[PDB]
């Protein structure tokens, strides 16, 4: 990435093939959520879903997705309706330095933000890794139905 | 760019998959020649092609 | 005086390599053939992934690999040899990585509806192979002349 | 009574080889399919289906 | 080596035919 290239490789927070992706429209924020980084699903009111910033505990359901009329101050604030990307392959954030091992699971930490690789079960990391500002982005291939809450 | 810097040209249709492009040689001789002579140096022409995708 | 006669002969069902049903189906181009050729109704293997550009590299299944996809019967990438038709080398593929589709068999019985999928070193589907997949078959067994047919059902790794 | 059914695909490259050859792919494959619809319910006439009685 | 050394290839001096057989299906 960066110089020697006429365009940046990419941005995260959006799809990078077209095959197969799921979008969900009817969500609502419950805090500052940043493009990138998983959410969680706290309830759902009338239909629609209440997500959050991954917290610990909590099982992620998708990544947010960037839309350039929706938000118009490059994060989702508190009270926003936002797209979830349910199901596909987008470009997510990691805090790592080296690429994983192709197709293994990656883990979740922090505010949603990939911490490493060697999982047991989950999203599984797809053939991409490029450099972001000062750090790097990782591709996640979302599956629905990967992740199952534990019973109480 | 590598459009600016070096030729473009337009011959191949938009179906094609192949190509071929010949060059040729020439292969030949001359001698001072004298009336009432029957040997005569011969020439010829021979080529060869290559492919591209 | 003379008495007409009239005659009947059906089609075959199936071809290696060819997509089976209009179900939700994912086929994946910018693939590479990195080395030797890839039959079409073969498993597939992914050399390795190029991080900026986003090109995969791949090969023929050999010992000790986890399969990705099946190779998809096509009339313009294609390229006709060995009385055949087979993908060459340097070449672009259509590798299937989900939705069913009929696959080369060595076996000799009919599989069960919804069970593991096992592939011997070849690439080829064989009922007792070594190499495990994570696809079920579907429940198709034909045979086109003397070529043994079966179909799978492919999940997205 | 009963509903039949089938398709057949085909992509971009081949439709503008088949205009440029003179051959066309759409024509035989729509043809098979009919002929695959004629076949089946002569099937159908003279050795039935158990499942649908 | 360099074979060819000529003018001409296989190709430039051929001919496909017209007429195109196909296998036949009877319908019943």
């Amino acid at each position: 990435a960066y110089e020697n290239l006429m365009l940046r490789p990419a941005c995260p927070g959006n799809l990078s093939d077209t095959s197969t992706y799921n979008i969900d429209g009817a969500c609502v924020a419950q805090g500052d959520i940043e493009f990138g980084s998983a959410v969680q699903v706290v309830g759902i009111v009338d239909g629609v879903k209440v997500v959050t910033a991954l917290s610990d505990g909590g099982t992620p359901y998708g990544i947010a997705f960037r839309s350039q009329y929706e938000h118009l101050s490059g994060k989702i604030l508190d009270g926003e309706v936002c797209n979830v990307v349910s199901h596909g392959r987008v470009w997510a954030l990691t805090s790592l330095d080296e690429a994983p091992s192709l197709f293994s699971k990656l883990q979740f930490g922090s505010g949603g933000v990939v911490t490493g690789g060697s999982g047991y079960a989950g999203w599984t990391f797809a053939g991409g890794f490029v450099k972001h500002e000062d750090g790097y982005i990782i591709e996640v291939r979302v599956k629905q139905n990967a992740f199952i809450v534990p019973p109480p | 760019s590598a459009l600016r810097v070096f030729p473009v040209t337009t011959e191949l249709s938009p179906t094609d998959k192949t190509f071929e492009y010949m060059t040729f040689d020439k292969v030949g001789t001359a001698q001072i020649i004298a009336d009432y002579t029957d040997d005569l140096p011969l020439v010829d022409a021979l080529g060869t092609s290559e492919f591209g995708k | 005086a003379q008495i007409n006669a009239s005659y009947q002969r059906d089609m075959a069902i199936a071809l290696p390599g060819m997509v089976a049903d209009t179900s939700k189906y994912n086929i994946d181009g910018a693939c590479v053939v990195n080395e030797g050729d890839v039959l079409v109704g073969a498993a597939v293997q992914v050399v390795q992934a190029q991080a900026v550009d986003g090109h995969k590299l791949v090969k023929a299944l050999t010992t000790g690999t986890t399969p990705y996809g099946v190779a998809i019967r096509s009339h313009w990438q294609t390229v006709n040899a060995q009385n055949q038709m087979i993908y060459e080398d340097g070449g672009a593929i259509n590798v299937m990585t989900s939705g069913r589709v009929w696959m080369l068999s060595k076996s000799t019985e009919a599989p069960t509806f919804g069970s593991a999928v096992k592939l011997d070193v070849d690439g080829q589907e064989k009922s007792d192979g070594t190499i495990e997949t994570t696809w079920t078959y579907a429940g198709g067994w034909t045979k086109y002349k003397d070529i043994q047919l079966v179909e799978v059902q492919l999940h997205q790794l | 009574v009963f509903r039949l059914g089938n398709a057949y695909l085909i992509s971009i490259d081949e439709i503008k080889a088949g205009q440029a050859t003179g051959r066309p792919l759409s024509t035989r494959k729509a043809s098979a399919c009919q002929l695959a619809h004629d076949q089946l319910v002569n099937r159908l006439v003279f050795k039935g289906s158990a499942p649908h009685k | 080596a360099a074979a060819t050394m000529g003018i001409w290839t296989a190709q430039e001096l051929h001919r496909i035919k017209s007429q195109s057989y196909e296998e036949d299906y009877p319908v019943g």
